[PDB]
RNA sequence: AAACUUUCAACAACGGAUCUCUUGGUUCUGGCAUCGAUGAAGAACGCAGCGAAAUGCGAUAAGUAAUGUGAAUUGCAGAAUGUGAAUCAUCGAAUCUUUGAACGCACAUUGCGCCCGCCGGUAUUCCGGCGGGCAUGCCUGUUCGAGCGUCAU
RNA sequence: CGUGAGCCCGGGUCGAACGGCCUCUAGUGCAGAUCUUGGUGGUAGUAGCAAAUACUUCAAUGAGAACUUGAAGGACCGAAGUGGGGAAAGGUUCCAUGUGAACAGCGGUUGGACAUGGGUUAGUCGAUCCUAAGCCAUAGGGAAGUUCCGUUUCAAAGGGGC
RNA sequence: AGAGACCGAUAGCGCACAAGUAGAGUGAUCGAAAGAUGAAAAGCACUUUGAAAAGAGGGUUAAAUAGCACGUGAAAUUGUUG
RNA sequence: UGGGCGAGGCUCCUUCUGAGUUCCCUGGAACGGGACGCCACAGAGGGUGAGAGCCCCGUAUAGUUGGAAGCCAAGCCUGUGU
RNA sequence: UUGACCUCGGAUCAGGUAGGAGGACCCGCUGAACUUAAGCAUAUCAAUAAGCGGAGGAAAAGAAACCAACAGGGAUUGC
């Protein structure tokens, strides 16, 4: 009875939702995420899984600040306004 | 259950708002390739995983 | 005698960038010449004799002129690198020639 | 519907004793007396002393909390510390 | 109606800009076919007025902190973290006195060699 | 043959740029030649087309039809001309999309900006002609 | 335009109706060749099924 | 690319009575699971003697 | 509830005796605001809210 | 003889091979050096008149300012257009929810605080909300101290 | 036509490129690998759709009614229920309209299906508060290090009053 | 940013498409299938038979022997006719 | 031996650039075939209803408008030795 | 008694700094086995993979306690 009958007893949760990475991989009793390794300061990644590294590497998300950096570099991190521009 | 947390209820609210077919004006756009909602979810078929 | 028993394919270096690197070197040489003009692109080097008994028949260019050579030619050691002369303090003059 | 403790609210926040006022203002008693005399701060008497301080006496003097905060904002404190 | 132009906004001083923002927010709150266009125009007008108010306030703050040693972090230049931590030009170009004497009396000369 | 290293002769890149160009680029792409009268008047060969121009169709099945541009539909790279329509099944009229390179502009919708464009093109053409002459 | 819209919506369903899916949310991929049925050998000791 | 045909986890199902002994993609819930891998005769596998 | 009654009083000049709030299954908050007996809810809905 | 089974042929089915195409891969080459406590990468939740996704964006939310171009967008509906359209380009000014190295304490909670101001509700006392703050190690300076450690008187 | 691998032509279908010759080049020729992927047969209209006692009449709706509804009957669960409510788990399946196909291994006008709308109101019920088994910081000590031990310590670890 | 004696949708990266998506697993992780009507939707008015889906006429197109099952449309296998 | 000008040059974004839609046939549509021309320091590439130097974007070389920030630099003014 | 030194502390004191990401290449630490040796404890794979720490546009190295034995060369790096 280790199969179908035993499967009816599965109604708890080993993992909850992690606040840092969003996956349902936060072990509720150890309070440690199996995916990203929260609450450790570093994010968990290993060199034996290139797939797991490329699932969460930079560029797979929104790039909210970092996408604007090359344009600012290209124009030389200048400040101010164009000459004669309308404003204050 | 009836007892639920705010985070759980918020994510269920997002799932409820996502559970819809595509609008019919989508298919008449030029160069349209969407024919149906390919991420449609049903309570008996695929689990939300919360 | 084939040394292919390590993971040699991880560190195979091809040289398809040989003409591109020659073009890059030539561009750098042009830029250096334009920046240093009208001075020559290189420094003055001495004539030295190669060591060992195999190569002592032949002379070649050395690193720089000795302090004794500069003193005998009347050029101060502080002026010498500023007018295109290489200076080498390690080399000595063991012979007059 | 949150449960509330007794000593937290009301006249307990409204009044404070001279000892607590001195410790809050981080002052010596002569400096506190000089500041009170110049600013015009005077003690006052609460309606129920036991509401303010549980171990309170007819001898002890209470003060107004806004008066103590106004003394805190007074800029003569920096002059006192500089002179010390 | 309901559209406020930025060129009209730039001439106005602070208090009437706040008044106009108050009326725009008030009539939007009372509104909460052509009503959809009106509420869209009200939203964009509120965005413009907030932008103009913020720009004028930051200009006044920069004028205020023009001759002070410490500026607020939002008014300090952004650059990058490494560019901020890099040595200043004066400190990087500062040189020792012996090297200064050597460069004074024996600099790199302009010379040519006859062929 | 192209000489400049910033110029690409790649068919794949060229087709990607053409079919994903933004609207301001598609405006310059959607350019039409002027008639002989307008060419001799303004010393300009071609201009980007816009709504309000009067065009003559010189290619296709609707050749020699003339009319005013009613829409410059840049998303399918076509224009719509007055009375150059067809009938659907129901009998309603739907416009037929014409590429701007199949037409010639016979009368220009002219204002200050179009005048400035014509002035710059004409001055540049005369400057190049004088320099190469 | 409306009639064209529901006609497009109905024609979008033909492949999933041929696959006999219960709506557009039925995207279950079943095991056509399960490992427990297609690997291993049966011995005299413990078996994996009766 | 030197990784083509090999960015997958596949193990052979052993000698048996039904299927050939090619390595097969592990897991479930998708079409790829149980399909052959790594062979030059396999769809979505590595070519024989990859070009260098 | 305090912010809701303050907002109603300052914007629409509506006095309420009590407010019950719930959060709907779509994620938005719904407020039932019972008005004072002197003011009429039908009159307020007809004039100010435009619900007729 | 028919039917059935098989063979051959034409047409029609089933299925998607072949051919032709390619806004995609792959490899080489050249140039460049620029993430983050001034809060990054990542995550969550939202935002369009009519969107579920992809894209863009953050309560100023398919966006604001500024500069340039110069007449659209388009699936429908509705409007605006020389400070001037645009799902345009550029981009130096801003906005930037909840989080995350994540920093008041916590967090399986939209939980509980402390300090200084402000606002609203009769309000010196009460209740809500808002603004600015309150993490750790280390450096320099300031100031307040401890030690018969120790000096002079 | 060629011994042959093959080559060439006619007829049909079709819609945008392709071939001969001499050199150059290779990811270059399949019946097998219980080969890989995809598709399709005979078996075969076959095996089967037989646990949980059971269904019938009239009327209505409808293109169509054994498995829709109303009434009329006959039965079953038999209070450790086939009843009335909850914890876990699910997440809108709840309610009202409407409905082609698909799904409900027979049908279907019915439906937990599909489409559009609506629905969850607290000072007193819970969470929130307390501590339990237990877990994590701080002092300090290990470890190349990610980090490990440590939870009262070999800590200047703070409260109150005049 | 420019190229190739490279591959041409079972190939080339797993991904030419709302692809690290859908889906599966408690989890670490595993991980697809899937491009092409037509130059232009001109995507079939109207009549008729059907409850409808659809059919038949009749239309659009150069072509429907291109009908949103959509370029070409092989073989296995199937129907009718001889 | 210290200071200050500095003609001019370089780097980067911006405005602009040659020539047939001439005639005949096929075709639904010429970008096909034929005749007559033109441009070319441009006959690279792409689009446009079929293979387009001359229909459109671009392509070549000299330049030519406008702006910002740096760098190099022929020379020229000056203090003179504490 | 009053003050000075020295050492050790406190502060939401004044002003700063570090963490995380990325890690193709770079500087270190730590560190296998399959494999190849008939097998196998030397060995080989390999001072490699995996694991940990730290940088930059390059890093590192670098101006001899060097090489030499010559009629002497003359920091480092790479071919
Ligand atoms: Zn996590």
């Amino acid at each position: 009875t280790k199969g179908t009958s035993s499967f009816g007893k599965r109604h708890n949760k080993t993992h909850g939702l992690c606040r840092r990475c969003g996956r349902r991989s936060l072990h509720n009793q150890k309070k440690v995420c199996a995916s990203c390794g929260y609450p450790a300061a570093k994010t968990r990644k290993y060199n034996w899984s290139e797939k797991a590294k490329r699932r969460k590497v930079t560029g797979t998300g929104r790039m909210r600040y970092l996408s604007t950096v090359p344009r600012r570099f290209k124009n030389g991190f200048r400040t101010g306004v164009p000459k004669g521009a309308r404003g204050p | 259950p009836s007892h639920k947390t705010f985070r759980i209820k918020q994510k269920l609210a997002k799932a409820q708002k996502q559970n819809r077919p595509i609008p019919q004006w989508i298919r008449l756009r030029t160069g349209n390739t969407i024919r149906y909602n390919a991420k449609r979810r049903h309570w008996r078929k695929t689990r939300l995983g919360l | 005698n084939n040394h292919f028993r390590k993971h040699w394919q991880r560190r195979v270096r091809c040289h398809f960038d040989q003409p591109g690197k020659k073009v890059t070197r030539r561009l750098a040489r042009r830029a250096k010449a334009a920046a240093l003009a009208p001075r020559p692109v290189d420094k003055l080097r001495p004539i030295v004799r190669c060591p060992t008994v195999k190569y002592n028949r032949r002379t070649r260019l050395g690193r720089g002129f000795t302090l004794e050579e500069l003193k005998a030619a009347g050029i101060p050691r502080l002026l010498a690198p500023t007018i295109g002369i290489a200076v080498d303090h390690r080399r000595k003059n063991l012979s007059e020639e | 519907g949150k449960a509330k403790k007794k000593g937290k609210s009301g006249a307990a926040r409204n009044y404070m004793t001279r000892t607590q006022a001195v410790k809050k203002l981080q002052l010596s008693l002569p400096d506190f007396r000089k500041l009170c005399i110049w600013k015009g701060i005077y003690p006052r008497e609460p309606r129920d002393r036991r509401k303010v301080n549980k171990s309170a006496t007819a001898s002890t003097t209470f003060y107004y909390t806004k008066d103590i905060q106004y003394l805190l904002h007074e800029p003569l404190l920096q002059k006192f510390r500089e002179q010390k | 109606n309901g559209k406020v132009k930025a060129g009209q906004l730039w001439s106005k001083n602070k208090e009437e800009l706040t008044k106009i923002l108050g009326e725009l927010k008030t009539e939007l709150s009372q509104l909460r076919g052509a009503k959809l266009n009106k509420i869209h125009d009200l939203r964009k007008s509120i965005a413009r007025v907030l932008t103009v108010i913020n720009a004028k306030q930051r200009a006044q703050l920069r004028l205020f902190y023009k001759n002070k040693k410490y500026l607020p972090l939002d008014l300090r230049p952004k650059l990058t973290r490494a560019l901020r931590r890099r040595l200043s030009k004066e400190d990087a170009s500062r040189v020792l006195e012996k090297t200064k004497k050597r460069l004074t009396h024996f600099p790199q000369r302009k010379y040519a060699v006859k062929a | 043959m192209k000489v400049r290293p910033t110029v690409s002769s790649s068919r794949r890149k060229a087709r990607k740029a053409h079919f994903s160009a933004p609207s301001s680029v598609r405006r310059v792409i959607m350019s039409a030649p002027l008639s002989k009268e307008l060419r001799e008047k303004y010393n300009v060969r071609s201009i980007p087309i816009r709504k309000g121009d009067e065009v003559q169709i010189v290619r296709g099945a609707h050749k020699d039809k003339e009319g005013k541009v009613t829409s410059v539909y840049r998303l399918k790279y076509v224009i719509h001309v007055e009375r150059v329509t067809r009938e659907k099944a129901t009998g309603q009229t739907v416009p037929i999309g014409i590429h701007p390179s199949n037409v010639v502009i016979t009368k220009l919708h002219l204002d200050k900006d179009r005048e400035n464009i014509l002035a710059r093109i004409k001055a540049g053409r005369e400057q190049v002609a004088k320099a190469k002459g | 335009l409306r009639s064209k819209a529901e006609r497009q919506a109905k024609l979008a369903q033909r492949k999933m109706n041929r696959m006999a899916r219960q709506g557009e949310a039925d995207r279950h991929i079943h095991a056509s060749m399960p490992k427990h049925l297609f690997s291993g050998k049966r011995t005299i000791g413990k078996t994996d099924r009766r | 690319s030197e990784k083509a045909g090999h960015q997958t986890s596949a193990e052979s199902w052993g000698t048996g009575r039904a299927v050939a002994r090619i390595p097969r993609v592990s897991g479930g819930g998708t079409h790829r699971a149980g399909q052959g891998a790594f062979g030059n005769m396999c769809r979505s596998g590595r070519m024989f003697a990859p070009t260098k | 509830k305090a912010q809701i009654k303050q907002a109603l009083k300052k914007l629409y000049d509506i006095d309420t005796v009590k407010i019950n709030t719930l959060i709907r299954p779509d994620g938005t908050k719904k407020a039932f605001a019972r008005l004072t007996p002197d003011v009429d809810a039908l009159d307020i809905a007809a004039t100010k809210l435009g619900l007729v």
